[PDB]
RNA sequence: GGGAGACUGGAAUUCCUGGUGUAGCGGUGGAAUGCGCAGAUAUCAGGAGGAACACCGGUGGCGAAGGCGGGUCUCUGGGCAGUAACUGACGCUGAGGAGCGAAAGCGUGGGGAGCGAACAGGAUUAGAUACCCUGGUAGUCCACGCCGUAAACGGUGGGUACUAGGUGUGGGUUUCCUUCCUUGGGAUCCGUGCCGUAGCUAACGCAUUAAGUACCCCGCCUGGGGAGUACGGCCGCAAGG
RNA sequence: GCAUUC
């Protein structure tokens, strides 16, 4: 759930924050850390190439198995469930019965002492993964790869889920979050189930320093600057911009995928806009 | 609503003698049950306000009976709050 | 082309009469229509317009050699016997009248009362 | 314990012989939680007064158990995975 | 009006299994027949009625022939 | 008995919430 | 069809994809905006999705009232009859108070097919901020809260006893006539209608389901307007109560 | 279809 908290300050009135209740463990697996540093939005030129990142909390990453094809049979049970920093979901420590410990994505309703089973032979249970081939249509799937041992891509945050409309042939159609049709090799691989923690999204940050916690710098306004630092700067007193709202860099606001990409004859249909 | 099992065990208990269905005791056991597990109906369907009706007639007619008992004879009612966990 | 044997397909409602003749697949041979046969307005909802296009459709459908037809007739129109009678007199023979409105089991909120 | 029955609408590709031995491994759940199968009756392919998931015909089973609530919802929802089987339908058998 | 063939000792029981037993209850558009052409009692016409709602989603007896 | 009646009411009640909906902000603000 | 939760069924509207096929379709008292000719409407097949559940179905059933109708399953409230096994006046009503409380509305998050305040055009007209037409946003739907009003009406507070009958219908009991056919008929208990005595009423009407004959408790009225308004206060996010 | 007022 959310907890709100008390206005006793300016900067904590309207605040809420994360309940943590599905939380188990307050700590990580030592072997499945992994050491990692901020890059401040620089790419290997040092350069600047995203812009609003940097001064973030120090946080290392879990290593999520997002293949989950090596241990069909084998079944797991759900260890724990604990908070990553990396990603908007929460994670569950799985161990197997051949005494591997992964972490896997935390679906909705997936508590401590649950078996979760993989494969071809698994039950349509929540946390259960399984080749598309094999989940019947019209089930609530995700972390659904692209391509037939490629890795769990799709419907992975807080929350989302696909839909698999259908089957046929080769392919089975998936309703993406955005969406957006699409389709899949029925050879790739799901999980049963919603990811969790989706009351996140109603999380009131509160105050500045709260995202700056997360690692977002402020975002100054193009109108706000001279016309050599934005194409919307200049202007005595306050302006729109004056001209048709651009980047930074000059791009108009349009469709930016771009034309005639492979991937085209996999869409059915793009997400709708305003509806 | 409580089976026959249910209403033999818990006028065995509460019974001021044999075939005794009718006592005060009784009956407020009785309604201690009932009310019991409609509140742990309530507590999975909390919508359901027309059971939760029927739930505040049986509290009442417990207090009523309650009433009685420590009209009648005073002893029997602190045996049978206490016997029966409840506050008043 | 050619199809000995067809259905018709007629449409009556308060406003206008459609009529469209088709093979058993449901694929249209031919059609006609009220404002088809040159009525506008009000006029194309009489049962005279009916008369006018059903014998139209059927003409269209000698054409492509249509020799008997089962006719299927929704709506509430005026125009629905006319037709029938229309359909025959212009050389077709009808088999079977089957009556197929489309009749919701509570389905969508009609739009409100006029007054 | 409670009596119900069961009515199953399978694949009409299926063979019937097979169709027996496949019910009675779908019906194990029960006998491995505590209730009784009395009654597999098997009607054979019949024509169905509409075409379900795309068949003008099916298989019709009506399958008779005593068994705990949860046991019987567990049996149906298995049912309702499985690809052969097109329609289910649970009845409670007794006084109200 | 005319009794209710139900009440009678020999009444057959009212399941949605009997296809032919519930034909004599429907119309040939399929529609179920009012109590007051049937002279079924108001229990009986309940049970029929049931019945065939439920043969209707087995698939036993159409959505309006 | 008699709608004149009921119009009577009517008319005063719908005048005072049309009076309501113009004041509601000047009624804001002289109430701080 | 008393309530709550979960799963699920078909018809129809809309959209989408693909055939067939053209030049009209749509709408009205009559038209025009509108949709088409870039391939509509119509017809056939497949897909998506939301909402409401035809026939059964009634001046019929259930619920304190508001209300409650596709099916299945799970959990759960009340009522009625029979038997008198049990308790032994434990009853009735209830100022304040607490809870429930149609629709609209409000907050956050979903959903959005159809319908549709506002909003656009078209028409009508002296005008037309309308009625009619074409569109169309909140909303209508779901989850969890809030709000607390309705001609929330039987315009009839609750409990109890008594006071001609006749006749429908819903739920039980029982005696006779007997085929034992059974809407055969009687008696009895509990609902729900109609018609009618006595009695009551200004009249209309009510009339064993009273507005009759009486007893107990509560609420409310005291000429019409001003006004269910102002002020104060309480409650509410606001509307406002 | 339309038909305001005294
Ligand atoms: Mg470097
Ligand atoms: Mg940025
Ligand atoms: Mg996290
Ligand atoms: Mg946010
Ligand atoms: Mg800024
Ligand atoms: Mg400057
Ligand atoms: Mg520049
Ligand atoms: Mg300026
Ligand atoms: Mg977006
Ligand atoms: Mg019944
Ligand atoms: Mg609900
Ligand atoms: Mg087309
Ligand atoms: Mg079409
Ligand atoms: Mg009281
Ligand atoms: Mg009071
Ligand atoms: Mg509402
Ligand atoms: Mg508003
Ligand atoms: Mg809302
Ligand atoms: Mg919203
Ligand atoms: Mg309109
Ligand atoms: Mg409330
Ligand atoms: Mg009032
Ligand atoms: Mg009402
Ligand atoms: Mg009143
Ligand atoms: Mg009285
Ligand atoms: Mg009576
Ligand atoms: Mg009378
Ligand atoms: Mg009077
Ligand atoms: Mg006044
Ligand atoms: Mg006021
Ligand atoms: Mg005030
Ligand atoms: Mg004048
Ligand atoms: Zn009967």
């Amino acid at each position: 759930g959310i907890r709100k908290y008390k206005p006793t300050t300016p900067g904590r009135r309207g605040a809420s924050v994360s309940d943590f209740a599905e939380i188990t463990r307050s700590t990580p697996e030592k072997s499945l850390v992994r050491p990692l540093h901020g890059k401040g939005g620089r790419n290997a030129h040092g350069r600047i190439t995203t812009r609003h990142k940097g001064g973030g909390h120090k946080r290392a990453y879990r290593v999520i198995d997002f293949r989950r094809h090596d241990k069909d049979g084998v079944n797991a049970k759900v260890a724990h469930i604990e908070y990553d920093p990396n990603r908007t979901a929460n994670i569950a420590l799985l161990h197997y019965l051949d005494g591997e410990k992964r972490y896997i994505i935390a679906p909705q309703g997936l508590k401590q002492g649950d078996v979760i089973e993989s494969g071809a032979n698994a039950d349509i249970k929540p946390g259960n993964n399984l080749p598309l081939r094999n989940i019947p249509a019209g089930t609530v799937i995700h972390a659904v790869e692209l391509r037939p041992g490629g890795g769990a891509k799709l419907a992975r945050s807080a929350g989302v889920s696909i839909q698999l409309l259908g089957k046929e042939g080769t392919y089975a159609a998936l309703r993406m979050p955005s969406g957006e049709i699409r389709r899949v090799d029925v050879r790739c691989r799901a999980t049963v189930g919603e990811v969790g923690n989706a009351e996140q999204s109603n999380i009131n940050w509160g105050k500045a320093g709260r995202m700056r916690w997360k690692g977002k710098r402020p975002t100054v306004r193009g109108v706000v600057m001279n016309p050599v630092d934005h194409p919307h700067g200049g202007g005595e007193g306050k302006t729109s911009g004056g001209r048709h709202p651009v980047s930074p860099w000059g791009k108009p606001e349009g469709r930016t995928r771009k034309p005639n990409k492979p991937s085209d004859k996999l869409i059915v249909r793009r997400r709708r806009t305003g509806k | 609503a409580l089976t026959a099992e249910q209403k033999k065990e818990i006028l065995g208990q509460y019974g001021l003698h044999d075939t005794d269905t009718g006592s005060p005791e009784a009956q407020v056991a009785l309604l201690t049950k009932r009310i019991q597990d409609l509140t742990e109906h309530l507590k999975v369907h909390k919508h359901d306000h027309h059971s939760r009706r029927g739930l505040l007639l049986l509290v009442g007619r417990r207090r009523r009976l309650l009433k009685y008992v420590a009209q009648v004879d005073v002893a029997r009612y602190r045996s049978l709050i206490e016997r029966l966990g409840l506050r008043r | 082309k050619n199809v000995p044997h067809g259905a018709a397909h007629i449409k009556s409602t308060f406003n206008n009469t459609i009529v469209s003749i088709t093979d058993p697949q449901g694929n249209v041979i031919a059609w006609a229509s009220s404002g088809h046969v040159g009525f506008k307005g009000s006029r194309k909802s009489t049962p005279f317009a009916a008369q006018l296009a059903a014998e139209n459709a059927a003409r269209k459908a000698q054409e492509h050699g249509v020799k008997k037809v089962d006719v299927f007739v929704k709506g509430p129109g005026s125009g629905r016997e006319t037709a029938i009678r229309s359909l025959q007199a212009a050389g077709l023979e009808v088999g079977t009248i089957s009556d197929v409105t489309p009749q919701p089991h509570n389905g969508c909120r009609p739009p409100k009362r006029r007054r | 314990m409670r009596p119900y029955e069961i009515m199953v609408i399978l694949d009409p590709t299926l063979d019937e012989r097979t169709v027996a031995p496949s019910l009675e491994t779908f019906l194990n759940v029960i006998r491995k939680d505590g209730g009784t199968v009395d009654k597999v009756d098997i009607w054979g392919r019949r024509r169905l007064a509409y075409e379900i998931a795309k068949h003008a015909e099916g298989i019709y089973a009506v399958i008779d158990v005593k068994a705990e609530p949860a046991t019987v919802s567990e049996l149906d929802r298995q049912l309702n995975l499985n690809e052969s089987v097109l329609r289910t339908k649970v009845l409670r058998t007794d006084k109200h | 009006t005319r009794k209710c063939v139900f009440c009678s000792k020999k009444g057959q029981t009212i399941d949605y299994k009997d296809t032919a037993l519930l034909r004599t209850y429907i119309s040939e558009r399929g529609k179920i027949r009012a109590r007051r052409v049937t002279g079924n009692c108001v229990q009986h016409q309940r049970d029929i009625a049931v019945a065939v709602k439920n043969a209707r989603e087995v698939a036993l007896l159409p959505f309006g022939s | 008995g008699s709608v004149i009646k009921k119009r009577r009411k009517r008319m005063s009640k719908k005048k005072h919430r049309k009076l309501l909906r113009r004041t509601r902000v000047q009624r804001r603000k002289l109430g701080k």
